[PDB]
């Protein structure tokens, strides 16, 4: 059924989108990491 | 009988889809759906994919153009596996040759063709005027015109100079070349007079109305020249680059077909962002070849065969035809007519099961099953060479498996044509004149026959009765048709209406037969209440006002029947005229004119066989689908075409 297609989509969607969502989660510790050891670096 | 149509739901990712979609085009055996709007996107996939298909339409349009200007067909085959760069430098270097080719071909005709008509009057005026031709003293005004006429012309050059404004035709008698010398600018104003009395130069085209007349003529005689060997050296070299490419072209315009197909069909598709949707619906007997398709995925990934609705609102679905194959070939002339509603009954097998016996008893003449055997012959061998039906009297182009249709279809029909003829006890008219091998009780000479058919005293009634029988009983099988798919369908409003229409021609020809027809109107009279009643009890139970009309019309369907007993006997007393009429003058007229008033009256037979047996043998299939359709409904929505992935090899 359509909703079959509805619901088989949405299992690869919010999947996809919850790499998405931990690429730049993973992005943003990444300019966490960046800036902390650079700030302690010039100190 | 209509197939399941099941549908077909199936998850993949873009490319995944793609490789699917040219799965399920290569098993092109699944008419598309689009589904679009339900909770995702409208598959827009690429501008780049939109290009690039845009591209390979282009490739194909301009194969189809290039085997157009070549004078090769549409004739599909096998694919040609190949890029699309190195396919348009295939297709473009051989369209290329073919065009200028074709247009250097139409330039040298057109050269031909003006060269054709003014060839001998441009090289007499030249002839005249050999040294009057552009010296700036005067111009020379040529007129082609009509013949001798020529002081109505030169009217207006009496009103010019005395010794001069020689307008005269020295030569082309055809076309009297009227050369009018004066001046310039004085014949100028002549030429303006001349075409006042109307008049006109020969102003040509190309180099001879643009040059001097001697360097006009003398082009004029060089493209006359050229013409013949340049058109015919053009010709066989459009035949060659034909007969070499059209192979390499009808390949590559099948492989491009096939990639323009898969494009529009996944242009058709549903897709949710990097993740596809599809939709279709495929038959309940390819069912195994769908799922070793669907196995050929990248995991299989993940698709569902579910199933097709029901009898009830099944609209966009479409059906098939699916008859067993002693009855497959009378599928054509089904599907001339419209579709079912997938639940709406197939009267497909009624048009095998009653047009070849009427035509049998329509068509007594065994000598015309002969020529129809020999005809069929014919037919077989065309099928046998294999060759497309192609006839370019009708125009007419069929496939060699619409010929084999049609080939089986003329088999079983004279298989119950020479049946009923023996029936009829008649051949080639009537050879009985000579040998009367069907025994009359008037003549006995030989073995007897069922009906004489030149006897109308007792089997006029008989055969009236019997095709009034064969009627009524179509027509009490159209209506229990139509009352059980009303009952199917569960719509009580058709049921109650074929009830109805049923009872009142049961009454009507109870009636008939009771006060018109025989004695002993009183077990009847009851039965033709009975019939009233039943007419006018579901006239209340419908309360749809369905008036007499429709009851007169039911009756005249049913009456219609007696028509094919009239076009069969009016077919037999004209073949028996004629055969009498040959007969008569043949072997009475002395027994020496047997074989010339033979052939004369076989002639005069053939002609009125081929002048009547074509709408003999078509009002039998059209009172069938007049009558078994129109009762049976067959004019509601006009059903869903099935239409699959074509992979058209």
């Amino acid at each position: 059924g359509g909703l079959g297609l509805i619901k088989s989509l949405a299992e690869k969607e919010k999947q996809l989108l919850e790499r998405l969502e931990a690429a730049k989660k993973e992005a943003e510790e990444r300019v966490k990491r960046a800036e902390a050891e650079a700030k302690a670096l010039l100190e | 009988m209509i197939a399941p149509m099941e549908k077909l739901v199936l998850a993949g990712p873009k490319g995944r889809a793609k490789e699917l979609l040219q799965s399920l085009q290569q098993a092109g055996v699944v008419h598309l759906e689009t589904l679009r709007p339900e909770a995702l996107s409208a598959y827009q996939l690429s501008p780049e994919e939109r290009a690039e298909l845009r591209r390979w339409e282009a490739v194909s349009a301009g194969a189809e153009h290039t085997l157009s200007l070549l004078g090769l067909e549409a004739e599909p085959a096998r694919p040609f596996p190949e890029g699309l760069e190195a396919a348009e430098k295939a297709l473009s270097p051989i369209q290329a040759h073919a065009e200028g080719l074709t247009r250097q071909k139409q330039e040298l005709e057109e050269e031909l063709a003006l060269a054709q008509a003014y060839l001998e009057p441009l090289e007499r005026l030249a002839a005249l005027a050999h040294g009057l031709d552009k010296s700036p003293f005067l111009r020379v005004i040529p007129f082609l015109l009509t013949e001798k006429e020529l002081p109505l012309v030169e009217e207006a050059l009496r009103k010019a100079l005395e010794d001069r404004y020689l307008l005269a035709h020295e030569a082309y008698a055809g076309g009297v070349a009227a050369l009018v010398v004066v001046h310039r600018k004085e014949v100028d104003q002549a030429k303006a007079a001349l075409s006042r009395a109307g008049v006109a130069e020969l102003r040509l085209p190309g180099a001879l109305g643009e040059l001097p007349l001697s360097e006009a003529a003398r082009r004029l005689k060089e493209r006359a020249e050229a013409a013949p060997r340049e058109l015919s050296e053009v010709r066989q070299h459009l035949a060659k680059l034909a007969r070499e490419s059209a192979s390499t072209l009808q390949s590559l315009w099948t492989r491009a077909q096939d990639e323009v197909a898969r494009l529009k069909a996944l242009e058709e598709l549903a897709s949710g962002r990097f993740g596809f949707a599809l939709l279709g619906y495929v038959p309940v007997k390819a069912k195994p070849k769908v799922e070793e398709a669907l196995a050929r995925h990248k995991e299989s990934v993940v698709y569902a065969f579910e199933p097709v609705d029901e009898h009830h609102e099944a609209d966009r679905i479409p059906v098939v035809l699916d008859n067993p194959p002693w009855a497959k070939p009378f599928e054509l002339l089904v599907s001339f007519l419209n579709t079912p509603k997938y639940g709406t009954f197939d009267p497909t097998p009624v048009v095998p099961v009653f047009f070849p016996f009427w035509f049998g008893m329509i068509v007594g003449d065994i000598g015309y099953a002969l020529l129809f055997y020999l005809v069929g012959r014919w037919l077989s061998g065309y099928v046998k060479r294999n060759e497309p039906l192609v006839i370019d009297l009708f125009a007419l182009k069929l496939k060699p498996q619409v010929i084999g249709k049609l080939v089986h279809i003329l088999n079983w029909m004279v298989f119950w044509t020479v049946v009923w003829g023996v029936i009829y006890g008649e051949f080639f008219g009537t050879f009985l004149e000579h040998l009367g091998v069907f025994g009359t009780p008037e003549h006995p000479g030989l073995i007897p026959i069922l009906i004489h058919r030149i006897d109308t005293a007792k089997t006029a009634n008989l055969l009236i009765l019997l095709s009034v029988a064969f009627g009524v009983v179509l027509v009490f099988f159209g209506l229990a048709l139509r009352a059980y798919l009303g009952l199917k369908h569960r719509h009580m409003a058709h049921f109650w209406e074929g009830v109805g229409y049923l009872g009142g021609l049961v009454g009507v020809l109870a009636l008939a037969a009771s006060y018109l027809g025989n004695l002993q109107a009183g077990w009847l009279q009851g039965l033709m209440y009975l019939g009233f009643g039943v007419f006018l009890l579901a006239v209340l139970m419908s309360r749809i006002w369905l008036m007499i009309p429709e009851i007169f019309t039911q009756a005249g369907h049913i009456l219609s029947h007696i028509r094919i007993y009239a076009v069969g006997a009016a077919g037999g007393i004209l073949a028996g005229l004629l055969t009498d009429v040959g007969f008569a003058l043949a072997e009475r007229l002395g027994l020496l004119g047997v074989l010339l008033g033979l052939l004369v009256a076989g002639v005069l037979h053939l002609l009125i066989l081929l002048l009547t047996t074509l709408g003999h043998m078509l009002q039998p299939i059209r009172l069938l689908w007049v009558e078994f359709f129109t009762k049976f409904g067959f004019y509601e929505e006009n059903g869903r075409p099935y239409r699959p992935f074509k992979s058209v090899r």
